[PDB]
C-alpha cells in the first residue's frame, strides 16, 4: 500500500517573472522522486515576483535536497528554497448560525447557482446537464395523497443535501463554501486539498430575526467576487486606449516588407528574392510565407487581448 | 503621473475652465496610452503574461485545466459511488472523517487504488 496522500515539499520567495515552470521543472527534475512544481501569482507590489511549491515523493527526504540547492540560481537571480511544512489546522470551524433551516436553504441556493455558473465557465457538462444539480432538484419535496385525504434549528434532509453540492464545490472546483474562496493553484500545489471551512458547534442564545437575514447579506456579498467575468471595457475605451485592428496592421507588416531598390525591381527581406514589381511581392509574402501573416494577427490579438482587460495587471 | 493641481499649474494663457478640463482627460487618457504599451512591452515574453493573453497559451491551459479537471470529477464521482461521505456532515463532531476522507480523495486524485486506502483504516 502506497502514501499517496502525504507529500513533503520546498518553497522560494521571490522567483522572478522571466522564470517560466519548464526551466524550473528541469532544474528540480534530475532529483529522485520529483513530482510537479507549483506557482503563485505575481504580485505587483514586489514587481511582480513569484512564489513557488516544489513538491516531492514523501519517501525521498527534504532537508539534504533543500541544502543541495540552497545557494543556487536560476535565469538571473538566486533562489533560496526551504523545506515547506505539513498543515496544521485543516477542519476549521465558522460561525455555528450556517446550521439553519431557513439559512441552510439559501446556502443550496447560492451553492446551485455556483455549481451552474462554475460548470458553464469551464466547459464541463442551455440547463445545466449535472447529474447532482437534476438529481438533488428532485429531492427536497413533501410527498403526500391529499387528493385521496380529500375524496375520503437543524434540518438534516437539507443539511445532506447541501453537503453534496459542497464538497463537489470543494473537491471539483477548489472552492472552499463556508470561507468564500477559491484555492486556484491547489492543484500542482503540495497538498491538494488542505483547509475546508465547516459549520460551527452551536448558536447559544436564541436565533434572532434579523440577525439571520443580516448573515446572509454579509455572506451573498462576499460570494458575488467569485461570480464575477472578466471586466471588458466599452469598445470606445478599448479603441481610444488603443485597440490594433487586424487587418489594417496586417498590411503594414506587407508593405513595409515590400522594399524598393529600384525602377521596376522590388525586394522583401522575408526570403532574399525580388521581383519585376509592388504587386508580386504582395502575392509571394502571402502565399509562400503564410506562418508570418497568422503571426502578426495573433501577436495583434494577444495586444488586444491585454487592452480588453479592465482590471490588468499594472505598476501602482 | 502628475496630478490634475500641476497640469492647469502648467497652461497660464488660454485660461479657461471648460479647455482645462477637457486638456486633462486627454492628458489621463494619453499617459495611460504610455503605460499600457510600456507595460506590454515590459512583460512581453513572460509565461505568466503569455498565458493569461496570449492565444496560443490561452488555449492550452484551457485544455490543460478541463484535462485536469475532469480528472478531479472522476475522483468525486468514485467517492461518491464508493460512498467516502455516505454518513458524512460537514460539522466539527465529524471533523476526523473529513479528513480522513480528503487523504482517499488525494490518492484518487493521484490515481491510487483501494489498496493504497488501506493504510489509513
Amino acid at each position: 500500500p502506497r502514501p499517496l496522500h502525504k507529500t513533503c515539499s520546498l518553497f522560494m520567495r521571490n522567483i522572478a517573472p522571466n522564470i517560466s515552470r519548464a526551466e524550473i521543472i528541469s532544474l528540480c527534475k534530475r532529483y529522485p522522486g520529483f513530482m510537479r512544481v507549483a506557482l503563485s501569482e505575481p504580485q505587483p507590489e514586489r514587481r511582480f515576483f513569484r512564489r513557488g511549491w516544489v513538491t516531492f515523493d514523501r519517501s525521498v527526504n527534504i532537508k539534504e535536497i533543500c541544502w543541495n540547492l540552497q545557494n543556487i540560481r536560476l535565469r538571473e537571480c538566486e533562489l533560496s528554497p526551504g523545506v515547506n511544512r505539513d498543515l496544521t489546522r485543516r477542519v476549521r470551524n465558522i460561525n455555528g448560525i450556517t446550521q439553519h433551516k431557513q439559512i441552510v436553504r439559501n446556502d443550496i441556493k447560492l451553492a446551485a447557482k455556483l455549481i451552474h455558473t462554475l460548470d458553464d465557465r469551464t466547459q464541463l457538462w442551455l440547463p445545466s446537464q449535472n447529474p447532482i444539480l437534476k438529481n438533488i432538484t428532485d429531492y427536497l419535496i413533501e410527498e403526500v395523497s391529499a387528493e385521496e385525504e380529500e375524496l375520503l434549528e437543524r434540518d438534516e434532509k437539507l443539511i445532506k443535501v447541501l453537503d453534496k453540492l459542497l464538497l463537489y464545490l470543494r473537491i471539483v472546483h477548489s472552492l472552499d463554501y463556508y470561507n468564500t474562496c477559491e484555492y486556484p493553484n491547489e492543484d500542482e500545489m503540495p497538498n491538494r486539498c488542505g483547509i475546508i471551512h465547516v459549520r460551527g458547534p452551536m448558536p447559544p442564545n436564541r436565533i434572532s430575526h434579523g440577525e439571520v437575514l443580516e448573515w446572509q447579506k454579509t455572506f451573498e456579498e462576499k460570494l458575488t467576487p467569485l461570480l464575477s467575468v472578466r471586466e471588458s471595457l466599452s469598445e470606445e475605451e478599448a479603441q481610444k486606449m488603443g485597440r490594433k485592428d487586424p487587418e489594417q496592421e496586417v498590411e503594414k507588416f506587407v508593405t513595409s516588407n515590400t522594399q524598393e531598390l529600384g525602377k521596376d525591381k522590388w525586394l522583401c527581406p522575408l526570403s532574399g528574392k525580388k521581383f519585376k514589381g509592388p504587386e508580386f511581392v504582395r502575392k509571394h509574402i502571402f502565399n509562400k510565407h503564410a506562418e508570418k501573416i497568422e503571426e502578426v494577427k495573433k501577436e495583434v490579438a494577444f495586444f488586444n487581448n491585454f487592452l480588453t482587460d479592465a482590471k490588468r495587471p499594472a505598476l501602482p | 503621473m502628475k496630478t490634475f493641481k500641476e497640469f492647469l499649474l502648467s497652461l497660464d494663457d488660454s485660461v479657461d475652465e471648460t479647455e482645462a478640463v477637457k486638456r486633462y482627460n486627454d492628458y489621463k487618457l494619453d499617459f495611460r496610452r504610455q503605460q499600457m504599451q510600456d507595460f506590454f512591452l515590459a512583460h512581453k515574453d513572460e509565461e505568466w503574461f503569455r498565458s493569461k493573453y496570449h492565444p496560443d497559451e490561452v488555449g492550452k491551459r484551457r485544455q490543460e485545466a478541463r484535462g485536469a479537471l475532469q480528472n478531479r470529477l472522476r475522483v468525486f464521482l468514485s467517492l461518491m459511488e464508493t460512498g467516502w461521505f455516505d454518513n458524512l456532515l460537514l460539522d466539527i463532531d465529524k471533523a476526523d472523517a473529513i479528513v480522513k476522507m480528503l487523504d482517499a480523495a488525494v490518492i484518487k486524485m493521484e490515481g491510487g487504488t483501494e489498496n493504497d486506502l488501506r493504510i489509513l483504516e
